[PDB]
């Protein structure tokens, strides 16, 4: 037969548009597509996109900014009126540190 | 609204983060005394664990063997 | 009429009872790690005349 | 939080017991409904994580991981629907399936509290993407891929596991709080040195590190368009987050121990931004980038500074968006052509206008225009290298030139000019793409209004 | 063959085997060596050919040879120490010799080139039996002297078993012989960890077990013995295909399947002690089981292969005799996971 | 090696001790529990499957038994597996009580008096 | 067996070059002699003398691998003054892959042979030196 | 030069060259009884030597 | 592996046969019945690893 093997031929692409001028490009049924769009745009745009910005740009400060903030104003107001420096360098006071008693 | 509707406060979180730490060091120290526990039984064999079978004594037959010097 | 709209989008239901029970198992959950409630050094605290425990 | 990974095991059930014609409609609704649930999980203290059980707990640094998966997962189910239109009922729900366990298993991998069964989680990811790799690619090479993207992992990832074990013998733990309270330093020995390489070579294999990157342009190139989009987004970021958790007991071996893997990372960035420059296929182009940004990536690691870690964090979940959008823009040229050549396709703007828009946001992104998170992590990066090393800055400035040559490139080589002749099979933008688009687009201008939700725990 | 002597002779092979299992005694341990070699014999050769004679008669003559090494090592402890009862086996050279005799029936390598051929050379059900139930009497005699095996002779062969495995399946095309390769490679796994931790060799035992009847199972239901015939089944019964590419996902070793519960439990155990540079030898090399079961996988499941005319034909047919374990195998093999620790109830 | 095999008093095939009966019986609804449910209604399924039945509604008695068979292996199972490592806890406490030589309590020390070396990273 | 190991690990690293040689010789000897007699077993040569030169060749390319390997890295270890450094074995092992190439006339061979004998060697000091164990005695 | 040749060939092309190699060496056997019951008495020499002689 | 049915049941099906010392035929000794019932006696009830040293 000169040929190789028995096959369908390679179909071609259907367009969506030929059966349904206003397609969508989701589904072959129009009402099946129309309604799938119209999820996709309620529930993608107006609920979580919109809805998630909202929540997201007014969520609790958990991450103790102004609070911080508020600490630091009454931290250095007071070392400012007591005249102490307004940082040290050490961290932890040295009386509760024990170093080795020989460094030789 | 949304803390009060959502969330709860950090000191849940933070005595839940307690227990499970707790839990999570007293599980790693029991796992090191385990292993430490068998190296022991395995090198002494004195405990119930690496026990191997042995024959057995009550099999022998202490009755006169025709021969008195057995 | 009902039974065909319910046998064909009772499928939409799974999701948010999925999504109760899981809040359920993590209240579950949060229920098993009060080893430490209201024993913490940073946030012990004395008990209201009116409640009973600081957090559920 | 089974509060996100229940509804998901639900999402399984519910796609196999849905009618023939409402398969795609459930999924993308109930996926954005995950996604928004999954939103709640942005608000993160700023001394520890939440530790929600023994088992899972949430951070700062993976949480945007988590609700970047949620979102991508509807997306990939519009991107899906379009070539998946002539399969059967069962290959569809069996195609949905899959990539629901994909995302079921990311979100309980990038929320273990163990590294043992981060491992276990990370390398189950495995399965379903080889099944849709190998079964649902186009052409014959994706089997090759497949291969590719199998052994590559496993040859880096299970040695790991034995050190894994080991560490569990030593320390007694293998918690990730337990870990980081009770570090200790590593020592200058040959078995520390083999230790360290064990516990990293996995992470490295998987971001890809250059020259352990020869899976990624097939793999990208033979998946269907929700495998590439999933495997450029997410899947690359295992090894980041990976390598971030893991780094915290290999001090200070990697003072020393990141010299080879920083030079490989700084010359393979300039070296694939070259390769993008000469390149007859559209997908290997957005490959080789991504290869260059992971690569910048897996610097800002290794110098190990809070400024390092915030703009890897940023320039993951931006580079995550940027390459599924870009993945996304090509396959649409690719349904309507059937062929995946860029010089083929001529002068697009001509014909579609809004998609000439959508590619030329995109590539500005791609090439970080300013104020984008692109930018802000591409410059924390390179601050942080400079104050590693001032000469970086030459590498990094010539990478910061070849990428924008490259991305204005591809740009000009698919929407300027005239359009081909004979191609007149050319139709309309749908709906569906223009939406896709915009729903990959939205959310990065979003996140560049309130960078701090993806700085991570540094900040 | 009468089926009243097929089942005669299935409950001697059995039999022998239980009294090699229940047995203190050396002499009734080889009697049952003895018992189980002469009965299993006949079951190979059920379908007459020339290459189910050839099969008999190597597993015949390998056979006779382990058991005459077998009684030699019995003999040589009993002149030493005059006990009978299976112990720490009180001279070494018994020891080695006895470990040799049981190596070479286990089929552990460099006494491993009978396995392919006699796998090949019997029939679906002989080659079930002989991989599965064939196992248990030498791996628990091994389990019983343990304790006295020298851990250089017994390692090493657990290492060639896993290397000649991998490599010997990596160039097969026909399914009897990838599945007595995978075997060999499954015993290597079982045996070198047979002197740190007895447990895990049963654990791993038990699933090898389900995950061989599993495949066989299978395999004897869509009735392909090559690569070629199995690529047919997809247009057949795809639920069998299918199933069969996840039972293969398994054997590879993949998370979270349960293929991957005994390799790791096994390493974790071999990292109790100091011994790290065997385990990642084992899973370096079980990568290449990986690479086959996985070409398998490409060949019968993921891809469509051309199919035939009267392929039609069969589509109007059922299967009449059907395997009532099949379904709980293929859960066994597949979702067994998150159920690892219910392994102390081995011990 | 074998590690319970030959502890002494243990009786060859019990399966169950008498010993094991102080114990708290696991809760039937266990999520092991729950799991081996789940792993009966999968063989159902896979067997309903293979015989090219209707999946989900062929069989609804096989798919009981099969749930209910899975649980009931599955009960005892989670109770030998509990018994076995409370058998373990119990020997490694006493063997440590035993022995107090070979796991000493060294005194603690703070962190105020330790020296940790430092290592900037720069 | 074990005696040739021994002699071979009791001379000191960077001393007695010629002693440590002959040793390596010996073993590698022992290792061409066993590969031989595998080979001959399970592919016969058709003839003795055939398999006398299969045995012959087998055997020289082993014992001149070893006399190479321990020789450059005994010469090594004793001009650089550091025993104990698994460069010097990466030296003796690169020297007896490029001594395999020579053998067997190929570049590729000779080259791959070099990196993978001299990366063995290395790991095989820093074992040594740390006391890895590739057969684990029981401990637990 | 590099990407396309040289990278293949260091680390996936040599490995799968070299398994295929021993791959093609282990499974290639006549199938005859004499040769390997004649490397069975070789191995059991071998293991009484190597392995029993040093207890 | 060693599935004690004999212990379990009390059937002594082979255990008769195992040593020298363990009631011979018409009470005829072992060359070596003292020492074997010696050594049984020491090593009885402690273990293997405790009665090899
Ligand atoms: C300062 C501006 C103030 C604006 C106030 C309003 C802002 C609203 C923003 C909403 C989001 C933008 C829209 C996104 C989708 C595109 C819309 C579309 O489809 O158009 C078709 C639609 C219909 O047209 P058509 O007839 O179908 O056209 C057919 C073709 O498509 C032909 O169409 P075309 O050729 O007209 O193409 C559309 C056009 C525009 O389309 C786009 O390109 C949109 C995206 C711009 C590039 C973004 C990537 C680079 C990174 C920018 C990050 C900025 C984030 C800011 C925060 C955003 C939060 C939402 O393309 C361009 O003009 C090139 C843009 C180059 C921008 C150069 C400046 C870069 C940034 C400079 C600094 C920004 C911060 C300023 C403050 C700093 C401190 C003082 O036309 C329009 O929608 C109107 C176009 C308006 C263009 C504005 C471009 C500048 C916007 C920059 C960001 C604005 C930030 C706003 C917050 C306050 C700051
Ligand atoms: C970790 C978290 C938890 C996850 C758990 C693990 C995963 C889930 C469990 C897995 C076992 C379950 C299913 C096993 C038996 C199913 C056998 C089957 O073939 O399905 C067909 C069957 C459809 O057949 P049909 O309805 O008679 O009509 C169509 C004809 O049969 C027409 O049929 P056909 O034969 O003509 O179609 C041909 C098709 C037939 O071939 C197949 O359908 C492939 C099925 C393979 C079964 C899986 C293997 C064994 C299980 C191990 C899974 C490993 C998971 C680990 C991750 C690795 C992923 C591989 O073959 C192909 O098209 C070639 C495609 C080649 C692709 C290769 C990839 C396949 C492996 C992927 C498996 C992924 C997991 C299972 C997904 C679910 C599958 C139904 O599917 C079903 O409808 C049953 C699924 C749903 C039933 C359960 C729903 C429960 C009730 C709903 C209410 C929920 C209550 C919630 C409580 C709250 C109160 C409201
Ligand atoms: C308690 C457990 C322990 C128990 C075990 C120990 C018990 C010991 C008791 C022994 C008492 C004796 C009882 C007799 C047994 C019956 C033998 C028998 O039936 O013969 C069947 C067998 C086949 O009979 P056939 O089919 O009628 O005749 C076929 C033609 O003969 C040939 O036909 P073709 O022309 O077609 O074939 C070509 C020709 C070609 O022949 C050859 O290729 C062999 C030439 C190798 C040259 C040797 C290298 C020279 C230097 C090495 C020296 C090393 C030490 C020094 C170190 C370095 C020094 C600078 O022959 C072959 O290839 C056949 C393979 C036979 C070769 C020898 C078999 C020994 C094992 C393999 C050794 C391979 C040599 C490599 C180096 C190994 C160490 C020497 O006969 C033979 O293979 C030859 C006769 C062997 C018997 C004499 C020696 C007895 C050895 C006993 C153990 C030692
Ligand atoms: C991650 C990012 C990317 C990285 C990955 C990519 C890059 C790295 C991997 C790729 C490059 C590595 C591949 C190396 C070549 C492999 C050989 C091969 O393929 O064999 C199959 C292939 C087939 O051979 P065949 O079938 O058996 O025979 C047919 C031949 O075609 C017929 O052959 P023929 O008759 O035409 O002539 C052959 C003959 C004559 O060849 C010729 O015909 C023309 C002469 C060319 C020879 C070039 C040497 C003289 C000039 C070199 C000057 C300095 C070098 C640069 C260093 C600068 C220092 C500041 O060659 C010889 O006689 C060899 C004698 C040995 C002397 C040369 C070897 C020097 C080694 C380098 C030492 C470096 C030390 C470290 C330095 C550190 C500081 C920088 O072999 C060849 O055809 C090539 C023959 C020449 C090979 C040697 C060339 C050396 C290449 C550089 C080696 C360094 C890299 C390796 C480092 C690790 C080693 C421990
Ligand atoms: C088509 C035509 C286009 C042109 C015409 C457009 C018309 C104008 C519309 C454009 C608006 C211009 C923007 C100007 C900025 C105003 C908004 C700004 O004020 O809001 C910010 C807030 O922005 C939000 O925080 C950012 C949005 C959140 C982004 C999340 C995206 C939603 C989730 C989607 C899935 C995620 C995918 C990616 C995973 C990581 C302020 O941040 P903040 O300083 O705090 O607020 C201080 C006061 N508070 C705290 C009391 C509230
Ligand atoms: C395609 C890309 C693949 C990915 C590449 C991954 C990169 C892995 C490379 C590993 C980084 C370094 C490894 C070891 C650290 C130092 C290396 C060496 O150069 O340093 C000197 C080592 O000296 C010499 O180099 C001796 C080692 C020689 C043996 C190593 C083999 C080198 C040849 C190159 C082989 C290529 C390896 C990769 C194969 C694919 C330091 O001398 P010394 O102070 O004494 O040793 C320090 C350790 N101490 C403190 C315990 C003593
Ligand atoms: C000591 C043992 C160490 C074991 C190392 C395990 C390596 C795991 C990968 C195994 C690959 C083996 C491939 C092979 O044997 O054949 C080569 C194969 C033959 O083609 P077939 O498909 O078999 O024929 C079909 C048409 N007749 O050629 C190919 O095309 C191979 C294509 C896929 C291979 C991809 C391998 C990628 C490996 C990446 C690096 C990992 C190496 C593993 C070790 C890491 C280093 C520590
Ligand atoms: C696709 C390409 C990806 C490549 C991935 C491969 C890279 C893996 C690098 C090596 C991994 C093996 C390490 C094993 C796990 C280490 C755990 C550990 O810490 O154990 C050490 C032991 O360290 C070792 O034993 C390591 C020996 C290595 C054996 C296997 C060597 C593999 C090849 C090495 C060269 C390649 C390494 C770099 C490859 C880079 C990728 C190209 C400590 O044990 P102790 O004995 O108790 O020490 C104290 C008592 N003395």
């Amino acid at each position: 037969p000169t040929i190789r093997l028995q096959e369908d031929p390679d179909p071609e692409d259907e367009n969506l548009y030929e059966k349904n001028p206003d397609s969508h490009g989701y589904d072959k049924d129009p009402i099946v597509d129309l309604w799938n769009m119209r999820v996709v745009f309620f529930f993608g745009f107006s609920i979580v996109l919109v809805l998630g910005s909202t929540f997201v740009a007014y969520l609790p400060d958990y991450r103790m900014q102004e609070w911080a903030r508020r600490e630091a104003e009454r931290l250095v107001k007071y070392r400012e009126a007591n005249g102490l420096p307004l940082m040290e360098s050490n961290c932890f006071d040295p009386n509760k540190i024990q170093l080795p008693e020989d460094e030789d | 609204w949304i803390a009060r509707t959502f969330y709860d406060g950090p000191e849940k979180n933070y005595e839940k983060t307690m227990a499970i730490l707790q839990i999570e060091a007293e599980k790693a120290e029991l796992r090191l005394k385990e292993l430490e526990v068998r190296r022991l039984m395995r090198a002494r064999g004195d405990g119930p664990w690496y026990q191997y079978p042995t024959i057995d004594k009550a099999l022998i037959d202490h009755s006169p063997k025709t021969t008195p010097d057995n | 009429n009902v039974l065909q709209i319910v046998r064909d989008h009772w499928v939409h239901i799974l999701v948010p009872v999925g999504f109760v029970f899981g809040c359920y198992l993590d209240r579950r959950s949060d229920e098993k790690l009060t080893a430490f409630r209201n024993k913490s050094l940073l946030f012990k605290r004395e008990l209201r005349p009116n409640e009973e425990v600081t957090w559920k | 939080m089974l509060k996100i990974i229940i509804p998901t095991t639900m999402l399984l059930p519910m796609t196999w017991m849905s009618k023939h014609n409402m398969i795609w409609i459930n999924a993308t609704v109930h996926s954005l409904l995950i996604s928004l649930i999954s939103l709640s999980l942005l608000n993160q203290l700023g001394e520890n994580s939440l530790n929600f059980s023994l088992t899972f707990f949430s951070d700062s640094l993976s949480a945007p991981l988590l609700v970047l998966t949620t979102w991508l997962l509807p997306l990939m189910l519009m991107a899906s629907q379009s070539h998946l239109s002539k399969e059967t009922t069962t290959r569809k729900k069996l195609y949905i399936t899959m990539l629901i366990l994909l995302q079921l298993f990311l979100i309980m991998t990038f929320t273990a509290t163990e590294l043992i069964l981060f491992y276990i989680l990370f390398e189950a990811t495995l399965v379903p993407t080889l099944i849709i790799i190998t079964r649902w690619g186009n052409q014959t090479e994706r089997l090759n891929a497949g291969l590719y993207f199998l052994f590559y992992t496993l040859a880096g990832s299970l040695p790991l596991l034995v050190a894994l074990v080991y560490i569990q013998n030593t320390t007694g733990s293998l918690n990730f709080l337990i870990i980081h309270y009770w570090s200790h330093p590593l020592s200058n020995s040959w078995s520390n040195i083999f230790m360290w390489l064990a516990c990293i070579m996995a992470f490295m294999v998987k971001m890809p590190l250059y020259g352990l990157h020869l899976w990624l342009p097939k793999a990208h190139v033979e998946a269907p368009i929700a495998g590439s989009m999933v495997l450029a987004a997410v899947l690359l970021k295992l090894g980041g987050y990976g390598m971030m958790r893991i780094t915290t007991i290999l001090n200070p071996l990697t003072n020393y121990m990141a010299y080879p893997f920083l030079m490989l990372s700084m010359w393979g960035m300039i070296m694939t931004s070259s390769i993008c420059l000469r390149q007859t296929d559209l997908k290997s182009l957005i490959a080789y980038s991504s290869v260059s940004h992971m690569a910048l990536v897996i610097v800002a690691i290794m110098i190990q500074t809070p400024w390092s870690f915030m703009g890897a964090t940023a320039l993951m979940i931006a580079h995550g968006l940027t390459s599924s959008m870009l993945f996304c823009l090509a396959n649409t040229n690719y349904e309507r052509v059937h062929s995946r050549t860029m010089i083929l396709a001529r002068g697009l703007q001509t014909l579609l206008p809004l998609m000439a828009t959508w590619w030329l946001v995109a590539s500005l992104t791609n090439l970080a225009l300013p104020p984008s998170i692109n930018l802000i992590g591409e410059l924390f990066i390179i601050t942080a290298s400079f104050s590693w090393s001032n000469i970086t800055i030459i590498l990094m400035g010539m990478n910061m030139m070849i990428t924008a040559l490259y991305s204005l490139y591809m740009l000009i080589t698919t929407q300027r000019g005239k359009y081909t002749h004979h191609i007149n099979n050319i139709k309309p933008s749908f709906t569906r793409e223009n939406a896709l688009m915009a729903l990959h687009i939205l959310p990065l201008l979003l996140l560049t209004l309130n960078p701090k939700m993806i700085l991570g725990p540094l900040y | 063959m009468n089926p009243i002597i097929y089942t005669t002779l299935i409950m001697t092979v059995m039999s022998g085997t239980m009294l090699v299992m229940i047995s203190s005694h050396w002499l009734l341990i080889w009697i049952g060596f003895e018992m189980n070699l002469l009965a299993m014999i006949p079951v190979l050769m059920k379908n007459f050919n020339p290459r189910a004679t050839e099969a008999a008669t190597k597993y015949f003559l390998t056979q006779a040879t382990a058991s005459m090494m077998l009684m030699m090592a019995i003999i040589i402890n009993l002149l030493y120490s005059g006990q009978w009862t299976i112990t720490k086996m009180f001279n070494p050279v018994a020891m080695t010799m006895m470990t040799m005799a049981l190596a070479m029936k286990l089929g552990l390598s460099p006494f491993h080139f009978w396995v392919p051929e006699v796998t090949q050379g019997i029939s679906l059900q002989a080659g079930l039996l002989l991989l599965t139930w064939q196992k248990l009497a030498p791996l628990s005699v091994l389990c019983q002297i343990s304790q006295s095996i020298n851990p250089n002779l017994m390692l090493t062969m657990a290492m060639l078993s896993i290397l000649i495995g991998g490599w010997g399946g990596l160039n097969q095309t026909q399914l009897r012989k990838i599945m007595a390769y995978s075997s060999i490679a499954h015993m290597g796994w079982m045996t070198a960890v047979l002197p740190y931790n007895t447990t895990m060799t049963i654990l791993n035992l038990l699933i090898y077990i389900t995950m061989t009847l599993a495949m066989f199972m299978l395999l004897i239901h869509s009735s392909a013995t090559t690569t070629l015939s199995l690529s047919h089944t997809w247009n057949k019964m795809p639920v069998i295909t299918s199933l069969m590419m996840v039972t293969l996902l398994s054997m590879g070793g993949l998370p979270p399947l349960s293929g991957f519960m005994p390799k790791w439990m096994i390493i974790q155990e071999m990292t109790k002690n100091e011994s790290i540079i065997m385990p990642t030898l084992m899973a370096m090399t079980a990568l290449l089981n990986l690479y086959f079961y996985m070409r398998l996988a490409y060949s019968s499941s993921l891809t469509m292969f051309p199919s035939t005319n009267n392929m039609k034909m069969k589509w109007q047919f059922e299967h009449t005799k059907q395997m009532k374990l099949l379904p709980t195998m293929i859960v066994l093999s597949t979702l067994v996971l998150p159920m690892t620790p219910a392994l102390s109830s081995l011990n | 090696m074998t590690m319970m095999s030959g502890r002494p008093g243990r009786v060859p095939l019990q399966f169950l001790p008498n010993e094991a009966r102080s114990l708290p019986p696991p809760k039937l609804t266990d999520p092991r529990l729950v799991y081996m449910g789940f792993l009966g209604y999968c063989s159902g399924l896979i067997d309903n499957a293979i015989r090219r039945r209707p999946v989900v509604s062929a069989g609804l008695h096989r798919q009981l038994l099969y749930v209910t068979s899975f649980v009931f292996f599955g009960y005892y199972l989670l109770k030998r597996q509990d018994y076995m490592y409370a058998l373990r806890d119990h020997d490694m406490f006493a063997y440590v009580k035993s022995h107090p030589e070979d796991f000493p309590e060294k005194d603690k020390k703070t962190y105020g008096e330790i020296l940790e070396e430092f290592h900037p990273v720069r | 067996a074990k005696t040739l190991l021994h002699k071979y690990s009791d001379i000191p690293e960077g001393t007695e070059c010629h002693r440590k040689a002959y040793a390596s010789t010996s073993i590698g000897g022992a290792t061409g002699l066993i590969v031989s007699a595998y080979s001959i077993a399970l592919k016969p040569p058709a003839s003795f003398l055939e398999g006398v030169a299969r045995t012959g060749r087998y055997t020289f390319t082993s014992a001149a691998i070893g006399a190479i390997f321990g020789l450059t890295s005994c010469i090594s270890a004793q001009v650089r003054e550091k025993p104990d450094d698994p460069l010097n074995y990466f030296i003796g092992g690169c020297a007896g892959g490029l001594t395999l190439g020579a053998r067997t006339r190929s570049y590729g061979i000779g080259a791959a042979a070099c990196a993978y004998m001299g990366l063995t060697a290395a790991l095989v000091k820093m074992g040594q030196l740390e006391g890895w164990q590739v057969f684990a005695e029981p401990k637990v | 030069l590099l990407d396309l040749i040289w990278l293949e060939t260091i680390l996936p092309k040599t490995t799968s060259f070299i398994q295929m190699k021993m791959s093609i060496m282990v499974s290639n056997q006549k199938g005859l009884i004499k040769l390997y019951f004649l490397s069975f008495l070789i191995t059991i020499m071998i293991s009484m030597t190597l392995f029993n002689y040093h207890e | 592996p060693f599935f004690d049915v004999q212990k379990r049941l009390g059937l002594d099906l082979d255990r008769w046969m195992t040593i020298q010392s363990a009631e011979q035929p018409h009470k005829i000794p072992g060359r070596c019945h003292a020492f074997e019932k010696e050594w049984i006696e020491c090593a009885h009830g402690i273990g293997g690893i405790r009665a090899e040293k």
